[PDB]
């Protein structure tokens, strides 16, 4: 029953026309039936199963035309269905690998604090094994030492692992925090660290992410003729700020009374 | 005529001031400063003044410093700056 | 001091012009501008070289308090 949501399974969505398709019939299941109103009735949650099963390569045409908002909707309503009690739900291939692709796109969206989140949300998948979950995890360990000297690593870590469109968020999400330091002409070239923004000594493709708005990220002065950072430093000025703070700590002290 | 800031000036202008070269102008700094007409603080870093006490025979113009450009301007912020202790502490001034 | 002391160099200040128009003068009795140079022992605007010391006052402040 409710066919062509899981009736493009085999032909999954070559064309973007096919998954809105697919949107629009999965609204018509909304019409049918709330997500999970209640624990109540697991009949209906078992015709829910199947949904999850749409879902989850629902969420994988989401990767493939690169949707943001309906992927983080979607996605949204994956961890829903995690969530859902369902003690009937079956172990699902596509569950596991998903949830790892969910951890990698957690740090394309640069959530850190989510990421360990997610590294926490499946301590038995982490373990030692679910490989699809490994690599996000070892990636993370990356990530703390600095993803740009591993970087090289983490995209020839796995040719094909189900993250094939997550690597190329992966590469989208490439780190570029090691801006911060001196570089062009004072340091010259930063391709030793790897990272792909500073990669390459001077060529016009290191050049473009090199002089992007001028300078990389573009803010701030020329990297060039940079005095290392910003270098704002301070002054003794701020005594009479300090005794602007004086006058409010000491006249309390004395309202106290 | 100047009070801090414009008071404190390079070696070469006191050169100028003193009509003799700026090297000659060190040495000439010190005969300048030996007269200590008015006691002052004086630092030969450029030869800078930012010196104490001064005695002008009368004030430039119209006392333009005299007006808000230095007092009265400052006096006015200050009154402000009492009405905030008055804010600060209404119940304490009782 | 912020209001009497304002009003008395206000009178100066207004004496700029209205010394001209009703006062002796505004250049005249040498205490107007002498005695208003001793009150600018210090220098009264800008660097001023007091509480910007810094090594000097500054440090002291911090010490004391």
């Amino acid at each position: 029953m409710y066919e062509q949501l899981k009736g493009e399974w085999n032909r999954k969505s070559p064309n973007l026309s096919k998954c809105g398709e697919e949107l629009g019939r999965l609204k018509l299941v909304l019409l049918e039936l709330n997500f999970l109103p209640t624990t109540g009735t697991k009949l209906t949650k078992q015709q829910l199963i199947l949904a999850r099963d749409i879902l989850e390569i629902g969420a994988q045409w989401s990767i493939l035309r690169k949707d943001i908002p309906s992927f983080e909707r979607y996605m949204a309503q994956l961890k829903c269905y995690y969530f859902d009690y369902k003690e009937q739900l079956p172990e699902s291939a596509y569950m596991h690998q998903l949830l790892g692709l969910n951890l990698l796109f957690l740090l394309s969206q640069n959530r850190v604090a989510e990421f360990h989140t997610e590294l926490e949300r499946l301590p038995a998948k982490d373990i030692q094994t679910n490989v699809y979950i490994k690599h996000p995890v070892s990636l993370e360990q990356y990530l703390m030492e600095g993803s740009y000297n591993k970087v090289f690593l983490a995209k020839g870590n796995i040719p094909a692992e189900s993250y094939t469109f997550f690597i190329d968020i992966l590469l989208d999400t490439i780190r570029d925090e090691i801006a911060g330091c001196i570089e062009k002409a004072y340091e010259k070239i930063l391709f030793t660290e790897a990272t792909r923004i500073l990669f390459f000594n001077t060529p016009k493709k290191m050049t473009d992410y090199a002089k992007k708005r001028g300078w990389v990220l573009g803010p701030n002065n020329y990297y060039s003729f940079a005095s290392q950072q910003q270098k704002p430093e301070d002054t003794t000025i701020p005594s009479t700020e300090l005794a602007k703070q004086v006058i409010e700590y000491a006249r309390q002290l004395e309202m106290i009374v | 005529t100047r009070p801090a800031n414009h008071r404190q000036l390079t070696f070469e202008e006191i050169a100028k001031s003193a009509k003799i070269t700026v090297n000659e102008v060190e040495l000439l700094v010190m005969k300048a400063l030996s007269v200590g007409l008015v006691k002052g603080s004086i630092d030969e870093v450029d030869k800078r003044v930012h010196m104490t006490w001064v005695q002008p025979r009368v004030l430039d113009l119209q006392q333009i410093k005299g007006m808000k450009d230095r007092l009265e301007f400052w006096c006015t912020d200050v009154k402000s700056m009492e009405m905030l202790v008055e804010h600060q502490a209404h119940d304490i001034l009782t | 001091h912020g209001l009497k002391g304002l009003n008395s160099k206000l009178l100066d200040i207004r004496s700029y012009l209205e010394k001209v128009a009703t006062g002796k003068l505004p250049i005249n009795h040498q205490i107007i501008y002498q005695l208003q140079d001793v009150f600018n022992l210090l220098p009264d605007v800008s660097l001023q070289e007091f509480v910007k010391a810094f090594y000097l006052k500054t440090n002291d402040q911090m010490v004391v308090v």
